[PDB]
C-alpha cells in the first residue's frame, strides 16, 4: 500500500515548480559537450 | 583640507621638524573640509598632491624619511576617507619605486596592504594597470625575495587583486626553480601558482611540464604543512585536464600514493583528509584494482586506508567480479572485527551497503547468501545508534518477521527510526508500533505511509489529544519564558494540518500558532535582549517553513489564511520592527552579513517575500502588500542591500508599475555599482522574475520598452568593455528576449542580438558550448517560417568562417565549438538540418575537425534514428549537396569522392544518383567510363 504513497510525482504550483562545478563545465567543452548536447536534444 | 594644508605650509616651509605644522595640519582640516574650504574633495586632493611634493624635498636622510612616512602614514590613517584613486596609485607606485631596503619594504607593507584593500573595495575606478604592478612586485621579490614572511602575503594580495581586476610562465619556473632550489615554504605562491592555472583558458599545453617540474620538486624536497593542500589541488586540476604526459603524471601519482603510505585524534583526522584527498585522485586518474586489493590485503593506518579504498572505490564505479569477490570475502572475515573506532566501521558498513546496492556488474550467482549471512550476524548484534541505521540501509539495498520484529522494537529516534520505517514500507502490532514511535515532505509521507491502513482513527485521535493536553501544559511556560517552546508548537501545528476541514484544526489546539504569533510580535515589540534572541529564533523557525507543499501544504495554508488574524498582526509589528530598524559586491555582502541586527532584518524580510509569494487576514493581506510597494520605493550600504534582497523575491497588475519604479530606482544606485559585481547575476533574477508577465496592452508597455532599452545599452556598454562573468548574463538575457514573444517584442533586432552574442561567444570562449546550444535550441522552437532557420544558418556558417580567417591551436579549439554547435543545431532543425550538413559535406576540405568528428555525429544520428533511416537520409543529403554542387563536373566529383571517404564503400552503391546526374549534365562518355572501371557489365 506504501508503495502508491512512495512513488514520486510532479512539482508543487509555480511558487515551487521553478525547482568545482564551473571546473568541470569548462572542461566539458569538445567531446563531453557535443555528447551532452546530443543527450539534451 | 585647504587653509589647514596651506597654514601647515606656511609653517614648514624651512622643514625643520614638520611635526607642530602637521599636527595643525590635523586638526584643522576637520572643520575646513567639513563645512567648506574650496571644494572639499579637489582641496584635499591638492592638499595630498601638496604633501607628496613636500615629502619628496624633505626626503631630497633615511631616519628623517622614516619619520616622514609614519607622518604620512598617521595622516592618511587619521582621513580614513579617501579620494582620488589615481592620486593613491601613483603614491603607491612612487613608494615602490623608492622602496635599508629590506627594513623600508618591512615597514611600507602595512601601506602596501591598506592600499591593497582599498583597491579591492573601489576597483570601480578602472585601473586596468595592477597587473604591471604586480608583475613588478613578483620580479623584485623573485631573487632574494626580500622577505620570507611579507614577500608570500604581498605576492597573494598581487594574486588576489590580478583575478579580481582580470608573463605568467616566467614566474611559475622562477617559483619551480625556487622550490627545487630551496625549501617549499611560504605557501602563498603555490596558492597564486594554483589561481593563475586556474584563471582562464587552462589548455594544459606547456603548462603541463610546469606543473609536473613542481609536482617532482615537492615530491622529493618538502617542509612544509600547508603546501599539501596546493598539491591536491594541483593534482585535481591535473587530473581534471587528462580525464576530463600520460607515464609522467602516472609515475607522479604512483610516487604520491607511495608517500601518502608511508607517512600513513588529530593524527586520525589528518589521515582521513589525506585519504580523501590521495584516493580521489587516483580515481580520478585511473588498473587500480589491484593494487586496493593489495593494499588492502597489507592496525590504525591499515584501517585508515582500508576504510579509504571501500569508500572511494564505492563512491567511483562498480569494479570487476574479482575485486567484487575479494572485496566480500574482505568484509566478511572483518564481520567479526573488535568493533574498535565505530566510525570506521560504520563507513565500511556504508561502503558494503553501497557495493551490494550497485552489484549489477557480475553475474547473478549465489553469493548473495554470504551477505544476507553477514547482514543477519550484524542484525543480531546491532545494538547500536549509527550501527542500527547502517544495517537498516544495508537490508534496504539488498531489498531493493525477524526484520520487522526488529524494526518496530527500534520505532518503540528522529531521524533514523523514520528512514528505518521508509525502507520498511518499501495488524496490532503495526498499529502499536507506530503509536508508540509517535508519543519538508518526510513528515506528510510518514503520515501518509501511517493513514494508508485505513482503520484505527481512534489511536490517532488519542494521540492528537494526548498532544493537545502537553501543548496546553507547556504553554503557560511558553507565554512566559520558553522561547523554542513556540517553535515547538508551530512545528506541531503544522504536522497536524499536513495531515470544510476546520474540524482538525478547531479540534486540535485552535489557539497554539495564533498565541506563539502574538507573543512574538509583543516580544518584539518589547526590544529587550531576551527579546531579540526569542525574536531571531522565531524568525529561524519561521524561515525554516518558507515553501509550498502538495494537496496537503495548500489545506495548510488555508487554515493559516483562516487563523490569520495574528498571522497579519505579527507580520504588521515585523514590518513596523524593520522600518525602525531601517530608520536607525563580496565586501558589502560580507559587512552586512557581519552585522546580527541586520541579519535578523534580513531573515524578517525574507519572511515576509515569502509570505507574499505564498499569497501571490489572508485575502486582506493583497491591499498591505501593495502598500507595502510605497515603503520599498521610500527605503545607504545597507538599505540598498535590503532593496536589492526585497526585488530579488496576478501580481503583474501592481507589477507593473512596482516593478518599473523599481528598475528606475536600481539604475540611480547602478550609475556606481556598474563594476561587474556578483549583483550582475541577481539583477538578471529579479529580470526574469518581473518578466513573467509583461508586454501588456496597457501604458506599462512604455516603461517596459524603456527598462528593455537600458538592459540593451547595458549591455552593450558589457560588449565594449566587460569581464567574462558578464558572459551568461548576456546568454540569459538574449534568450529571455527570444523566448519573450513574437516580432512584437523582437523588434528589438534579435538577428542582430544573437549575431553578437555569438561574436562575443567567438571571442572570449567562456562556455561558448552551452550558450551556443542554448541560442541554437531558442532559435529551433520559435522557427515556423523557414526563413528565420536559414537566416541562423548563414549567420553561423559566417561566424565559423570569421573565427576560422601559436594562435593556431587556439583557431582549431574555436572551430571545434562552432562545429559541435552547427551539428547541434541540425540535431535541432529539420530542413536546416539537411542544409547545414551539405554545407559542412562541402567545406569538408578545410574542416578535417568535422571529418573527426563525423564519428560521434553518426553516432548521435543512430541515437536519434534507426541506421537505416540514417543512411536513406544521408543519401538524400549527398544527392542534394551534388545537385547544389552542379548548379554552382570536378567539383561534383571531389564531393561524391569525400562523401564516400566519410562512409564505409567504394564508387558504386550509388546507380540512382548517378543516372540522374548523367541525365541532368550529359543530357558524356566519360562519367559511363568511369562507371565501366569501378564496376564491369555497366554498359
Amino acid at each position: 500500500p506504501e508503495i502508491v504513497v512512495e512513488l514520486l510525482m510532479t512539482l508543487h504550483e509555480p511558487a515551487n515548480s521553478s525547482a568545482l562545478c564551473d571546473f568541470s563545465g569548462d572542461l566539458d567543452p569538445p567531446p563531453h559537450f557535443p555528447s551532452h548536447v546530443i543527450k539534451a536534444t | 583640507n585647504d587653509l589647514l594644508i596651506c597654514c601647515r605650509q606656511l609653517e614648514h616651509d624651512r622643514a625643520t621638524e614638520r611635526k607642530k605644522e602637521v599636527e595643525k595640519f590635523k586638526r584643522l582640516i576637520r572643520d575646513p573640509e567639513t563645512i567648506k574650504h574650496l571644494d572639499r574633495h579637489s582641496d584635499s586632493k591638492q592638499g595630498k598632491y601638496l604633501n607628496w611634493d613636500a615629502v619628496f624635498r624633505f626626503l631630497q636622510k633615511k631616519m628623517q624619511e622614516i619619520s616622514s612616512l609614519v607622518k604620512y602614514f598617521i595622516k592618511c590613517a587619521n582621513r580614513r576617507a579617501p579620494r582620488l584613486k589615481c592620486q593613491e596609485l601613483l603614491n603607491y607606485i612612487m613608494d615602490t619605486v623608492k622602496d635599508g631596503a629590506i627594513y623600508g619594504a618591512d615597514c611600507s607593507n602595512i601601506l602596501l596592504k591598506d592600499i591593497l584593500s582599498v583597491r579591492k573595495y573601489w576597483c570601480e575606478i578602472s585601473q586596468q594597470q595592477w597587473l604591471e604592478l604586480f608583475s613588478v612586485y613578483f620580479r623584485l621579490y623573485l631573487k632574494p625575495s626580500q622577505d620570507v614572511h611579507r614577500v608570500l602575503v604581498a605576492r597573494i594580495i598581487h594574486a588576489v587583486t590580478k583575478g579580481c581586476c582580470s608573463n605568467s610562465k616566467f614566474l611559475d619556473f622562477f617559483s619551480k626553480a625556487i622550490q627545487c632550489a630551496r625549501q617549499e615554504k611560504s605557501s602563498s605562491g603555490l596558492n597564486h601558482i594554483l589561481a593563475a592555472l586556474t584563471i582562464f583558458l587552462k589548455t594544459l599545453a606547456v603548462n603541463f611540464r610546469i606543473r609536473v617540474c613542481e609536482l617532482g620538486d615537492e615530491i622529493l624536497p618538502t617542509l612544509l604543512y600547508i603546501w599539501t593542500q596546493h598539491r591536491l589541488n594541483d593534482s585535481l586540476k591535473e587530473v581534471i585536464i587528462e580525464l576530463f604526459s600520460t607515464k609522467w603524471r602516472s609515475i607522479l601519482y604512483n610516487l604520491y600514493d607511495l608517500l601518502v603510505n608511508e607517512i600513513s585524534f588529530r593524527n586520525i583526522a589528518v589521515k582521513e583528509n589525506l585519504i580523501e584527498l590521495m584516493a580521489d585522485i587516483c580515481h580520478q586518474v585511473f588498473p587500480w584494482l589491484q593494487i586496493a586489493t593489495q593494499l588492502i590485503s597489507k592496525l590504525s593506518p591499515l584501517l585508515m586506508i582500508l576504510s579509504q579504498l571501500l569508500p572511494q572505490q564505492r563512491h567511483g564505479e562498480r569494479t570487476p567480479y574479482v575485486l567484487r569477490c575479494l572485496t566480500e570475502v574482505a568484509l566478511c572475515q572483518d564481520k567479526r572485527s573488535n568493533l574498535e573506532s565505530s566510525q570506521k566501521s560504520d563507513l565500511l558498513k556504508l561502503w558494503n551497503k553501497i557495493w551490494c546496492i550497485t552489484f549489477r556488474g557480475i553475474s547473478s550467482e549465489q553469493i548473495q547468501a554470504e551477505n544476507f549471512g553477514l547482514l543477519g550476524a550484524i542484525i543480531q548484534g546491532s545494538l547500536v545508534e549509527v550501527d542500527r541505521e547502517f544495517w537498516k540501509l544495508f537490508t534496504g539495498s539488498a531489498c531493493r518477521a525477524v526484520c520487522c520484529l526488529t524494526l518496530a522494537l527500534t520505532t518503540s529516534v528522529k531521524m533514523g527510526i523514520e528512514q528505518n520505517m521508509c525502507e520498511v514500507n518499501r495488524i496490532m502490532k503495526w498499529l502499536l508500533f507506530y503509536q508508540l514511535e509517535g508519543d519538508f515532505p518526510h513528515l506528510v509521507l510518514e503520515k501518509i505511509l501511517v493513514s494508508l491502513t485505513m482503520k484505527n482513527c481512534k489511536a490517532a485521535m488519542n494521540f492528537f489529544q494526548s498532544v493537545p493536553e502537553c501543548e496546553h501544559h507547556q504553554k503557560d511556560k511558553e507565554e512566559l519564558s520558553f522561547s523554542e517552546v513556540e517553535e515547538l508548537f508551530l512545528q506541531t501545528t503544522f504536522d497536524k494540518m499536513d495531515f470544510f476541514s476546520v474540524h482538525q484544526n478547531l479540534k486540535e489546539s485552535l489557539d497554539r500558532c495564533l498565541l506563539g504569533l502574538s507573543e512574538q510580535l509583543l516580544n518584539n515589540y518589547s526590544s529587550e535582549i531576551t527579546n531579540s534572541e526569542t525574536l531571531v529564533r522565531c524568525s529561524r523557525l519561521l524561515v525554516g517553513v518558507l515553501g509550498c507543499y502538495c494537496y496537503m501544504g495548500v489545506i495548510a495554508e488555508e487554515e493559516a489564511y483562516k487563523s490569520e488574524l495574528f498571522q497579519k498582526a505579527k507580520s504588521l509589528m515585523q514590518c513596523a520592527g524593520e522600518s525602525i530598524t531601517l530608520f536607525k559586491f563580496d565586501r558589502g555582502e560580507v559587512e552586512s552579513m557581519e552585522d546580527d541586527t541586520n541579519g535578523n532584518l534580513m531573515e524578517v524580510e525574507d519572511q515576509s517575500s515569502m509570505n507574499l509569494f505564498n499569497d501571490y487576514p489572508g485575502e486582506s493581506q493583497s491591499t498591505i502588500g501593495a502598500i507595502n510597494p510605497l515603503a520599498e520605493e521610500y527605503l545607504a550600504a545597507d538599505i540598498r542591500r535590503k532593496l536589492l534582497m526585497l526585488i530579488d523575491s496576478p501580481t503583474k497588475s501592481l507589477h507593473l508599475h512596482m516593478y518599473l519604479m523599481l528598475l528606475k530606482e536600481l539604475p540611480g544606485e547602478e550609475y556606481p555599482l556598474p563594476m561587474e559585481d556578483v549583483l550582475e547575476l541577481l539583477k538578471p533574477l529579479s529580470n526574469v522574475c518581473s518578466l513573467y508577465r509583461r508586454d501588456q496592452d496597457v501604458c506599462k508597455t512604455i516603461l517596459n520598452h524603456v527598462l528593455h532599452v537600458v538592459k540593451n545599452l547595458g549591455q552593450s556598454n558589457m560588449d565594449s568593455e566587460n569581464t567574462r562573468d558578464a558572459q551568461g548574463q548576456f546568454l540569459t538575457v538574449i534568450g529571455a528576449f527570444w523566448h519573450l514573444t513574437k516580432e512584437r517584442k523582437y523588434i528589438f533586432s534579435v538577428r542582430m542580438a544573437l549575431v553578437n552574442c555569438l561574436k562575443t561567444l567567438l571571442e572570449a570562449d567562456p562556455y561558448s558550448k552551452w550558450a551556443i546550444l542554448n541560442v541554437m535550441g531558442k532559435d529551433f522552437p520559435v522557427n515556423e517560417v523557414f526563413t528565420q532557420f536559414l537566416a541562423d544558418n548563414h549567420h553561423q556558417v559566417r561566424m565559423l568562417a570569421a573565427e576560422s580567417i601559436g594562435d593556431s591551436s587556439r583557431l582549431l579549439k574555436a572551430l571545434p565549438l562552432k562545429l559541435q554547435q552547427t551539428a547541434f543545431e541540425n540535431a535541432y532543425l529539420k530542413a536546416q538540418e539537411g542544409m547545414r550538413e551539405m554545407s559542412h559535406s562541402a567545406e569538408n576540405p578545410e574542416t578535417l575537425d568535422e571529418i573527426y568528428n563525423r564519428k560521434s555525429v553518426l553516432l548521435t544520428l543512430i541515437a536519434v534514428v534507426l541506421s537505416c533511416s540514417p543512411i536513406c537520409e544521408k543519401q538524400a543529403l549527398f544527392a542534394l549537396c551534388k545537385s547544389v554542387k552542379e548548379n554552382g563536373h570536378l567539383v561534383k566529383k571531389v564531393l561524391e569522392k569525400v562523401s564516400e571517404t566519410f562512409g564505409y564503400r567504394r564508387l558504386e552503391d550509388f546507380m540512382a544518383s548517378h543516372l540522374d546526374y548523367l541525365v541532368l549534365e550529359w543530357l558524356f562518355i566519360l562519367l559511363n567510363y568511369t562507371n565501366i572501371e569501378d564496376f564491369y557489365r555497366s554498359c
